[PDB]
C-alpha cells in the first residue's frame, strides 16, 4: 500500500504506492518497500513526494488546477530529481 | 494542415481564464497560420466574436507555456476554460529556472549536459503544432 | 472534504489525506497501520499543541486552505516508551545552497 523514499540524509518519506508510481524511474525500482536515493537532499525529496500528491489529485479533473509551487532555491535541484525521476 | 473551417458562420465564445497565468489567445487561419490575440489577464472573462469550425489554442503570452481548454489542446466553438495543465514536474522545473535565468547564462548552471538543451528548448506554437500531425 | 498531511517525528514523514471530518483518533489509526504503533502510543500535534483524540482534523486546523496537495499541513508525531512519552521532535529538512549569482 506504502512504499518509503529514503534521501540522501536519512529522512524517511512514506508515500502510497500509486503516488510514488508517477515516477517512471521508481516504477522501475519497485520491481521492496524501500527506496534509497544516494544524490537527492530531503528539502528536495519532500518536494518530490508533494508533486506526487498534486499530480494523482489534479490529474483529469475539469475543476481549475492551481500552480505548482517551487521556491527559487529549489528550482535547480528540483530540476535535477525530476529529470533524474521522469516525473 | 490543421487549419480553421471557413464557415462564415457566426458563433459566440467566452475566453476564461481559470490560470494564474496570461493568456495569449492564438487562432489558427485558414491557412494554418497561427494569429495571436489580445491577452487575457489572470482570472479574467472575454466575450468574443468566433465562427463554428475555427479552430483555437491558448498559451501564456510571455512564456508560451502551453494551456488547457475544456481539458484539451485545441478549442473548436460556448464557453472556452482555459486551466494550467498538470505540468510534469521536470517541466514545471525548466518554466522555474528559465523564469530566473537570462537564456545567455544557462551554460552557466552547474547541470548536465541534456539539461542545457531542456532549458534552451523553450516552448513555441509552430514546434507545437508540428507535433500534431500525429 | 480531503485534507492533505505531513505526518512528522523525527527523520521519518508519513504523507497521507484525511476527511476535515475525520477525528484525530481516525488518523492515529493511520498512524498504525503504518508505523505498527497503537493509538495509546501515540500523541498529535499541531504547531507542539497536543491534540484531543474526539476532536476533528477541520476543529484541529487542518482544512482545504490549509492542507493543501502541493502544499500540505504538519502533524507531530510522538511515540511513548512505556509509560511517559517522548518530546516532540521533529528532525528540519536539509538546507538549500546559496542561490547562484546566475539565478538571483
Ligand atoms: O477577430 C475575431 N473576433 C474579434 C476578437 C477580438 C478580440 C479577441 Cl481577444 C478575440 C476576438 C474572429 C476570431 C477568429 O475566428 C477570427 N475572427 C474573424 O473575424 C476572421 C474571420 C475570417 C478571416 C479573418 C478573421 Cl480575423
Amino acid at each position: 500500500m506504502y512504499v518509503k523514499l529514503i534521501s540522501s540524509d536519512g529522512h524517511e518519506f512514506i508515500v502510497k504506492r500509486e503516488h510514488a508510481l508517477t515516477s517512471g524511474t521508481i516504477k522501475a525500482m519497485l520491481s521492496t518497500n524501500e527506496v534509497n536515493f544516494r544524490e537527492i537532499p530531503s528539502h528536495v525529496l519532500s518536494k518530490v513526494c508533494m508533486y506526487f500528491t498534486y499530480k494523482v489529485r489534479y490529474t483529469n479533473s475539469s475543476t481549475e488546477i492551481p500552480e505548482f509551487p517551487i521556491a527559487p532555491e529549489i528550482a535547480l535541484e528540483l530540476l535535477m530529481a525530476a529529470n533524474f525521476l521522469d516525473c | 494542415v490543421l487549419r480553421s473551417v471557413n464557415s462564415r458562420e457566426p458563433s459566440q465564445v467566452i475566453f476564461c481564464n481559470r490560470s494564474p497565468r496570461v493568456v495569449l489567445p492564438v487562432w489558427l487561419n485558414f491557412d494554418g497560420e497561427p494569429q495571436p490575440y489580445p491577452t487575457l489577464p489572470p482570472g479574467t472573462g472575454r466575450r468574443i466574436h468566433s465562427y463554428r469550425g475555427h479552430l483555437w489554442l491558448f498559451r501564456d503570452a510571455g512564456t508560451h507555456d502551453g494551456l488547457l481548454v475544456n481539458q484539451t489542446e485545441l478549442f473548436v466553438p460556448i464557453f472556452a476554460n482555459i486551466t494550467l495543465p498538470v505540468y510534469t514536474l521536470k517541466e514545471r522545473c525548466l518554466q522555474v529556472v528559465r523564469s530566473l535565468v537570462k537564456p545567455e547564462n544557462y551554460r552557466r548552471l552547474d547541470i548536465v549536459r541534456s539539461l542545457y538543451e531542456d532549458l534552451e528548448d523553450h516552448p513555441n506554437v509552430q514546434k507545437d503544432l508540428e507535433r500534431l500531425t500525429q | 472534504m480531503d485534507v492533505f498531511l505531513m505526518i512528522r517525528r523525527h527523520k521519518t514523514t508519513i504523507f497521507t489525506d484525511a476527511k476535515e471530518s475525520s477525528t484525530v483518533f481516525e488518523l492515529k489509526r493511520i498512524v498504525e497501520g503504518i508505523l505498527k504503533r497503537p493509538p495509546d502510543e501515540q500523541r498529535l500535534y499541531k504547531d507542539d499543541q497536543l491534540l484531543d483524540d474526539g476532536k476533528t482534523l477541520g476543529e484541529c486546523g487542518f482544512t482545504s486552505q490549509t492542507a493543501r496537495p502541493q502544499a500540505p499541513a504538519t502533524v507531530g508525531l510522538a511515540f511513548r516508551a512505556d509509560d511517559t512519552f517522548e518530546a516532540l521532535c521533529i528532525e528540519p529538512f536539509s538546507s538549500p545552497p546559496e542561490l547562484p549569482d546566475v539565478m538571483k
